[PDB]
């Protein structure tokens, strides 16, 4: 019916009412990070 | 879910609003015939 | 070490800990919220 990987991760699937395989990829994630000099110097940013 | 005419509908480990949503493998029905309220008396894990 | 470390992180995923289920979205959509209250607590315990 579907297949998987090391964890309980999903890593495919076989699809009912057109009998194929569909890869499941996660949607982008990661932490963002703020860049500055002293607030008392200036106030641009930059953004990681 | 809503015809409320029976005495007791209680389901265990299944709430009954999400049930419209579920493709189950397969259901058994067993059906019997006993007097009084013996409904308690058959409890999972309890006795009777 | 380091590898293996993390390694064992993964596959805490895959650990009851007493729930009914260890994947989240079976108790999310399988259960009314104040039983899901008991259930995530469960899980939310072990992963701390
Ligand atoms: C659903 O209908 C299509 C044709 O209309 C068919 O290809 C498909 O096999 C059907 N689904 C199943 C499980 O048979």
């Amino acid at each position: 019916q579907f297949g998987r990987d090391i964890a309980d991760t999903t890593d495919a699937v076989r699809d009912p009412q057109t009998l194929e395989i569909l890869d499941i990829t996660p949607c982008s994630f990661g932490g963002v990070s703020v860049i500055t000099p002293g607030t008392n110097t200036s106030n641009q940013v930059a953004v990681l | 879910y809503n015809s409320a005419s029976f005495s007791t509908f209680k389901c265990y480990g299944v709430s009954p609003t999400k049930l419209n949503d579920l493709c189950f493998t397969n259901v058994y029905a067993d059906s019997f015939v006993i007097r009084g309220d013996e409904v308690r008396q058959i409890a999972p894990g309890q006795t009777g | 070490q380091n590898a293996q470390a993390l390694n064992t992180l993964v596959k805490q995923l895959s650990s009851n800990f007493g729930a009914i289920s260890s994947v989240l979205n079976d108790i999310l959509s399988r259960l009314d919220p104040p039983e899901a209250e008991v259930q995530i607590d469960r899980l939310i315990t072990g992963r701390l």
